[PDB]
RNA sequence: GCGACCCCAGGUCAGGCGGGACUACCCGCUGAGUUUAAGCAUAUCAAUAAGCGGAGGAAAAGAAACUUACAAGGAUUCCCCUAGUAACGGCGAGCGAACCGGGAACAGCCCAGCCUUAGAAUCGGGCGGCUCCGCCGUUCGAAUUGUAGUCUGGAGAAGCGUCCUCAGCGGCGGACCGGGCCCAAGUCCCCUGGAAGGGGGCGCCAGAGAGGGUGAGAGCCCCGUUGUGCCCGGACCCUGUCGCACCACGAGGCGCUGUCUACGAGUCGGGUUGUUUGGGAAUGCAGCCCAAAUCGGGCGGUGAAUUCCGUCCAAGGCUAAAUACGGGCGAGAGACCGAUAGCGAACAAGUACCGCGAGGGAAAGAUGAAAAGGACUUUGAAAAGAGAGUCAAAGAGUGCUUGAAAUUGUCGGGAGGGAAGCGGAUGGGGGCCGGCGAUGCGCCCCGGUCGGAUGUGGAACGGUGACGAGCCGGUCCGCCGAUCG
RNA sequence: CCCGUCUUGAAACACGGACCAAGGAGUCUGACAUGUGUGCGAGUCAACGGGCGAGUAAACCCGUAAGGCGUAAGGAAGCUGAUUGGUGGGAUCCCCCUGAGGGGUGCACCGCCGACCGACCUUGAUCUUCUGUGAAGGGUUCGAGUGUGAGCAUACCUGUCG
RNA sequence: UGCAAAUCGUUCGUCUGACUUGGGUAUAGGGGCGAAAGACUAAUCGAACCGUCUAGUAGCUGGUUCCCUCCGAAGUUUCCC
RNA sequence: GAUGAGUAGGAGGGCGCGGCGGUCGCUGCAAAACCUUGGGCGCGAGCCUGGGCGGAGCGGCCGUCGGUGCAGAUCUUGGUGGUAGUAGCAAAUAUUCAAAUGAGAACUUUGAAGGCCGAAGAGGGGAAAGGUUCCAUGUGAACGGCACUUGCACAUGGGUUAGUCGAUCCUAAGGGUCGGGGGAACCCCGACAGAUAGCGCGUUUCGCGCGUACUCCGAAAGGGAAUCGGGUUAAAAUUCCU
RNA sequence: AAACGACUCUCGGCAACGGAUAUCUCGGCUCUCGCAUCGAUGAAGAACGUAGCGAAAUGCGAUACUUGGUGUGAAUUGCAGAAUUCCGUGAACCAUCGAGUCUUUGAACGCAAGUUGCGCCCGAAGCCAUUAGGCCGAGGGCACGUCUGCCUGGGCGUCACGC
């Protein structure tokens, strides 16, 4: 975000002062002098017109928010295995009926592309592309006053490309397509992992950013190569499969 | 994408930008393409407006009118061409402004800055 | 009387310099009270506001008379931490640094004094030349009451060795900056529309789907946007290369020495007074009084004496970067406001207007796509009315998108013996409602269409199992019977 | 009986209110505190800064003996610095029998009493650089201590304060 | 709610002097000026006017904006200029 | 199964407004907003919908955020009522008759009559102050507190002529200053701390002789060089003409 | 006989009054970035003028909504008129800057100022005037404090040589 804030000095540029009690008219300060229409008119007051607002916004106020790496990456984790799951891909409303299998992983010859229309055919020849045709057929004008702060259009999400190969030619080709997104494996942003804070972002893998995944992210046994430290958390249930345990042979006993 | 940090994308300033522009600038905003064969000839697609060019309308009521301009009313943002007219309550004939984004031009006006500005645009296409 | 010097006077003498303006940041001075302390005087507000001056693109500070007491750091500035800590405080209210440590950036230097005396080797002006931000020649003047050169404590002078280092020019490029020119794709078919830029179909570009305009949500109509290519001009600084002469007298570097080794005064310091600081027997600053020293002087956060120890060298000067920036010029953005909002000002706003004056200070945005801005007839003194015309629209007619409430006129219904309104229950009248309120279902006969096994083949596939075997199974298609649904 | 308000008490001879539209008042920030959600855990916190990176105010990564809080307290200070428990209730679980039963188990929390560290008092063999050490033995004294850690970061409501 | 933020009508004091009056000039805010009423100092005076500190502080007065649901008080103790 | 009061006050669950990240939609075959004795849902905050108008955008849902909800504050700004066609139009003696113009005449112009100001004026000029109000022609609207044909209003044009009238010159109370003395400085005192400006004679422009520190501002009434008749314009005159 | 009508009130349609609401925006507010450039060579500010038709705003300075160079390449426009070898030394209420103009003031500078008031000096061209001077005047000069150099001077202030 950047900061706004109203000047700090509006409302107050008079030397108005209250009339006091006495002349049957409110107590609020006044302007003063005369020959126009401003005299004897009210002013500092946030119900006067032309005052000052009730506690008037500054710049200093606490815009940014200071959130433990730890947890940083506990939900990066979790975005990423969201995208893993159809279901949830689906309840996000991605259009995913026609992609071969879920994680899409692609051949490395897609980071040689340099065209937009070869990356349209490789999305097509990969089954993503009715979510990249859905996306751009929402295209829209935003309603209300954010179209007028250089906020005009707005339109639905299409997949996320990962790719894992520094300075590949796939980004300038694939980045004037709509509701297309790319990353590098290495910064992977949670913001495009699940948009809007909704898990299951269709995304799709070349195979050497899905192979850099296990160095990254390590695993529950071993530690992270690029997160110093790092082990990916464990959940409170080991089995979330309720019904296999609730019907067990033991407990039905 | 805008990439060139002294561009600048806001609505506020392209608007003013187009509404206050001079003369000169205007010309250039006063473009409009050529016709099929031109465009085949020359290798062009787009032109200024001039004077004494010949126009084909291709939108608007005066979809299928075709003449020449008689007036290029750059404060107003719109040509005038021979015969598109109409009658006031008075009977008088008043010229309709036309903008030039919505005609054709059929045949151009040539001089030697017409030719070198033609000859500039082809060598870019190639 | 003449001459030399000194001090001073007059010059519209020849040639230069200065004043004033701006405010966001910067430097110096001066300087409150409101307020808090639930009163109030010290304190706090505040080393602030107001007032008076002085600069720049930054300013200021800056190369230890420092920090510390460690196994020691090493100009200045800024950030984090130190730390709401040490300390200060009617020890109340409150106030409140610094060092270490981690980072940003880094850069060091110039003078005065003893030291030419085989000659002021220095500098300014005029005049004349030149490859003219300067160099050369000549002539006057400044200067010995001292200009050059060497030296600055980290050193240095002098002497002896080492043979280690030191001398420009010009061309072409790179780097930096500011500009100019060209360059993708539909305006295809149908419909609604005043106008497609809307809906449907068919195509295309995209390292360009940022944004804007055009008669309604426009990637391909226009300007632009992305990425190349070419062209022009500054800055003479940094950097690469190339062409030629490359001279070590001299000066530095290194080693040695039974020799020297010059360092800022009414200044430091001390007493006292005032102010300030966290600085507390007194942190800095300032007035007055006293007033130094050179085997010495300042500091070492409790005053004093004695003996040691540690650390630096003031009273002269310059210096980029890291840092600040509601002003000036020029840019990019926003989870900000949307005409009683947002700057006071979206408009001929610091304007109209008010005040003797210092000053005070408004209201006020929207026809239409296009003026196509309403010809002409008639009534009227006229404003205008009634017709008529333009437009998709006047139910858009220039204070012209839309047009709420208060309040008012007209028509229609209704009620009314010194309020009205209101809660609950019916009724009269009105208004409204057809998901307001159904017409199907079962069993038979006739006729018309569509399909009919547990049989046999094909296509793809599934449940379970072990995304194996085995078992089981549905959908669709073709055939022989069956003659049913 | 006319609403709003102050009030022991309002329909009041108590104050505001002629009427309508729009505007109009517990907010932001700093320091704490309880509670709750989330991460990690004797640790926790990369956003001072650095490397980069949506050609980028985001996101991502980085703690060398850095630093903050916590991990030790008691004394004005010099200074010293936790010998590691017992017991009465008590949840859960395991056995014998089916009684308001018996045995074992005995977390959380509470009550009671010891022990250890330190301020103060008291005490004193042996060593010792002669002022230190500390075998034994203590106390109606004192502590925001110890007796197998519970913190750090972050979000929000509420409360005190500038 | 005036012709008027001091006026109108009748009446009244003085009227060659300590007389009345125009213009120029001097004295400015804890200051001036005052044959003295705390008078006057631009309708402002027992301390003018203008901007700023300033959104000055108020234990005091007035307001403090949607719904339903649940719970639900106190005017008593001690201390306090 | 039991149970239901609530000011101050606390809390829970919900309704509503405007943005942001997502998602699902609507809209020129008509969005928002507004209007309506149309209809319905919810205890309620509110919500859904018919019809109209309007003519270009808007909504649902999940999170998240905020300058987020009015009947009051002698609250702010704007707008509007009853009062009410009401209070009022009354000082300065006063008008009348005929005609002309004009759509329109108690209010304009002409003539006649009857009155007032009564020379310390309701007459004729100036100073200050105002600034075109002066004069001619014309006039829709506004204004001239009734009216207007009208005008100190509005619109278009025109108009101010100096050797003699003034300023200009002199100095008054006083003001502003050099130098000097103070002052952090803005500034203070003001010829008081001082080599004054210069003035006359003859000239090879040089000499001679005098020379007390302001040769500045300050009066359209103080002082002071000089003009008179006659005539002339729509509007100027001791200024224009003779 | 309290009926019709008037009045008051009430409900509905329509018409008024008013400018809320919605949709907008060449404006504001906030954050970030780049650069460093006023003035006696007369600044900022202040006044007066200037267009065929303008009062204001904007611009400009008697060369006065602009001169000149360069770029671009056919307009400006409310009306009227005039250009332009419009295949071009060339339109533009175009863009940009190197040449040029730049009235009265203002730190403001001969003295003043409610004054277009009051002084002094130089001098192009011209008139007739002739190794002589006169009239006129374009135009420009005359503040203060200071630095360097210079010219002209004063004082037994310190000396020396002569008389
Ligand atoms: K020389
Ligand atoms: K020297
Ligand atoms: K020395
Ligand atoms: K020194
Ligand atoms: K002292
Ligand atoms: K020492
Ligand atoms: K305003
Ligand atoms: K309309
Ligand atoms: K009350
Ligand atoms: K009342
Ligand atoms: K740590
Ligand atoms: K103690
Ligand atoms: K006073
Ligand atoms: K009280
Ligand atoms: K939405
Ligand atoms: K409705
Ligand atoms: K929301
Ligand atoms: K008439
Ligand atoms: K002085
Ligand atoms: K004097
Ligand atoms: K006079
Ligand atoms: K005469
Ligand atoms: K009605
Ligand atoms: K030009
Ligand atoms: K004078
Ligand atoms: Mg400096
Ligand atoms: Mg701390
Ligand atoms: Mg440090
Ligand atoms: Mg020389
Ligand atoms: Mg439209
Ligand atoms: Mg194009
Ligand atoms: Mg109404
Ligand atoms: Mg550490
Ligand atoms: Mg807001
Ligand atoms: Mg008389
Ligand atoms: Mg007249
Ligand atoms: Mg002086
Ligand atoms: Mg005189
Ligand atoms: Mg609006």
């Amino acid at each position: 975000r950047q900061p706004y804030a109203v000047s700090k000095k509006a409302g107050h540029q008079t030397s108005a002062e209250s009339w006091g009690t006495g002349r049957a008219v409110s107590r609020i300060p006044r302007v003063a002098g005369g020959g126009t229409h401003r005299a004897g008119q009210a002013a500092f007051g946030n119900m006067c017109r032309g005052g000052r607002m009730f506690a008037p916004t500054k710049i200093w106020r606490r815009w940014h928010r200071k959130i433990p790496v730890n947890q940083k990456r506990y939900a990066v984790a979790s975005a990423i295995a969201a995208s893993a799951v159809p279901s949830l891909v689906l309840a996000r409303g991605h259009r995913i009926e026609s992609v071969p299998e879920l994680p899409l992983v692609v051949s490395d010859s897609v980071e040689s592309i340099e065209k937009t229309s070869n990356a349209i055919k490789a999305l097509k020849q990969i089954g993503a592309y009715p979510d990249a045709e859905k996306a751009k057929d929402s295209h829209a004008i935003r309603p209300g006053k954010g179209k007028m702060r250089n906020r005009r259009y707005i339109s639905r999400k299409g997949p996320l490309i990962v790719y894992g190969t520094e300075g590949a030619k796939l980004v300038k080709a694939f980045r004037n397509i709509p509701g297309v997104e790319i990353c590098h494996v290495d910064r992977l942003n949670l913001l495009k992992l699940a948009p809007g804070g909704h898990l299951g972002r269709f995304i799709v893998w070349t195979k050497s950013a899905y192979e850099k995944l296990d160095g990254i992210y390590g695993s529950f046994d071993k530690a992270s190569e690029k997160k110093k430290g790092y082990v990916l958390p464990r959940p409170k249930m080991a089995n979330a499969d309720l019904a296999r345990i609730i019907n067990s042979d033991e407990v039905q006993s | 994408m805008k990439y060139n940090p002294r561009v600048s994308s806001s609505r506020r300033k392209s608007r003013k930008a187009h509404f206050t522009a001079p003369s000169s600038v205007r010309r250039v905003l006063m473009s409009a393409p050529l016709s099929s064969d031109l465009r085949t000839k020359y290798n062009v697609r787009s032109m200024p407006v001039r004077k004494d060019d010949e126009v084909q309308v291709v939108r608007g009521t005066y979809k299928g009118r075709e003449g020449k301009v008689v007036q290029v009313y750059r404060k107003k943002w719109v040509i005038h061409i021979e015969r598109i007219t109409r009658e006031k309550v008075n009977g008088s004939t008043v010229n309709v402004g036309i903008h030039p984004s919505k005609v054709v031009v059929t045949k151009l006006r040539l001089d030697k800055d017409r030719k070198s500005l033609l000859d500039r645009k082809a060598k870019g296409r190639a």
